[PDB]
């Protein structure tokens, strides 16, 4: 057992069936001693008297806000959440899983440049008694200050009754460094509660893996066809040193690989130029294409 | 000075060999503002950290198993590091997973100090 | 020890003898 908040504990438990609980013994905090008696829930069942109380949890009718009193007086409260491991691992059962990239993926994170700023996202199908809790820093060794903003709902898909809910964040590194090879990871942990289970989630990165620029701005033409853009706005600077290379597709296909912010290409009827941008000196990911009609 | 043009080109040859610790930190002064008030002392600490990677590409670190083969890009690095070092100045069972770090390390390593060399060439040059 | 592909990927293994 351990405490998550004032108040609030972490009872782990492994999922066996048939499994001992853990011998957990709560205590009342106040300075009486005499006539104490202790309640679970909205129940007026005494389970127990004096100043502390055994339980054996085992299950999640074991868990809960447990109170102490002195007949009616209320002194003090502890609530009791379960952590599951299954099949040694720990349950994953409020987030879903987002298959891209890699399979168990709950977390995905991404960044538009090097300031140290980045978004975290999560998907769910929970729509009561749902709490997150996020924090973030660079390092296990030296946790080095990164601030995170809270989790807030930012897209929802209703089938009927299925409704699938995705949450954001955004976080910030304290003391940003964009120029610098990272030595540490970012580390993303996301406290997840559900009624009386508890989950947690991390998620550990270097900016630079999660990069995905902007796409490229003010995509023009000028037959003479000549093809100019210009960095994005979000894109780190100066461009002399954040570097940035683009693909140019005609496709009604054909492609050009430059470093210039122009190039020159031929353009055919009801087809289109679209061009994208990357991390010149690191294969980041791409950004999304932007497009304008060939003609 | 140290002709940032044949720079560019060494390191460019480093990034597309390596798509396939000595960090630059922040007080290396490696970041564009730390580039035009004293370029000497970023280089200085880029090759050093060079000069750490080829004795790691020449270890007990990339022999034994798994093997490494004849045609494997991992295996013309050594040159590749070596030509930008003049340039500037003239493991028993899983080695798997250390060879591994070691190359998403020199990815990340060679990417800013090809920043570097762009940016030298466009405005220490 | 030739599953690394299932942790480093397909590309990064042909690097090697199995
Ligand atoms: C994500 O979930 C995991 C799974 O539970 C969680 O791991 C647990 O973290 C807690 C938090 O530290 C660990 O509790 C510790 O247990 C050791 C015993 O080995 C205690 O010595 C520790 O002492 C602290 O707390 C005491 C009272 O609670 C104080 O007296 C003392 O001064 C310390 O402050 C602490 O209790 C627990 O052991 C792990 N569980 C496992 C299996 O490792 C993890 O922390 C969660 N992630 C986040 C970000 O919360």
């Amino acid at each position: 057992i351990w405490e998550l908040k004032k108040d609030v504990y972490v009872v782990e438990l492994d999922w066996y069936p048939d499994a001992p609980g853990e011998m957990v013994v709560l205590t009342c905090d106040t300075p009486e001693e005499d006539g104490i008696t202790w309640t679970l829930d909205q129940s007026s069942e005494v389970l127990g008297s004096g100043k502390t109380l055994t339980i054996q949890v085992k299950e999640f009718g074991d868990a809960g806000q447990y109170t102490c009193h002195k007949g009616g007086e209320v002194l003090s409260h502890s609530l009791l959440l379960l952590h599951k491991k299954e099949d040694g691992i720990w349950s994953t059962d409020i987030l879903k899983d987002q298959k891209e990239p890699k399979n168990k993926t709950f977390l995905r994170c991404e960044a538009k440049n090097y300031s140290g700023r980045f978004t975290c996202w999560w998907l769910t199908t929970i729509s009561t008694d749902l709490t997150f809790s996020v924090k973030s820093s660079r390092g296990s060794s030296d946790p080095q200050g990164v601030t995170c903003g809270a989790a807030t709902l930012s897209a929802e898909r209703v089938r009927g009754d299925n409704k699938e809910y995705e949450y954001s964040v955004e976080c910030q590194e304290d003391s940003a460094c964009p120029a610098a090879e990272e030595s540490l990871p970012i580390e993303v942990m996301v406290d997840a509660v559900h009624k009386l289970k508890y989950e947690n989630y991390t998620s550990s990165f270097f900016i630079r893996d999660i990069i995905k620029p902007d796409p490229p701005k003010n995509l023009q033409l000028k037959p003479l066809v000549e093809v100019s853009w210009e960095y994005p706005d979000t894109w780190s600077t100066p461009h002399s040193y954040f570097s940035l290379t683009f693909c140019v597709q005609v496709q009604g296909k054909d492609r050009v690989f430059t470093d210039k912010t122009s190039a020159t290409v031929i353009c055919r009827k009801n087809a289109s130029i679209s061009v994208r941008a990357q991390d010149r000196y690191y294969s980041s990911s791409w950004s999304e294409w932007a497009s304008v009609p060939c003609s | 000075s140290p002709a940032w043009t044949q720079c560019q080109q060494l390191s460019q040859k480093l990034c597309t060999l390596a798509w396939s610790v000595p960090h630059i930190q922040c007080g290396d002064g490696c970041d564009p503002q730390g580039l035009r008030d004293n370029s000497q002392f970023c280089l200085q600490r880029i090759h050093q950290g060079l000069i750490f990677y080829e004795k790691l590409l020449g270890s007990d670190i990339f022999t034994g198993e798994p093997s490494l083969l004849p045609d494997s890009p991992v295996g013309q690095l050594h040159a590749s590091l070596l030509g930008l070092s003049q340039l500037l100045q003239p493991q028993p069972w899983q080695r798997l997973l250390l060879r591994f770090k070691i190359l998403r390390s020199l990815q990340a390593f060679v990417a800013v100090a090809a920043r570097v060399f762009a940016h030298g060439a466009a405005t220490l040059s | 020890r030739e599953r690394c592909v299932r942790n480093y990927g397909h590309e990064f293994c042909q690097n090697w003898y199995w």
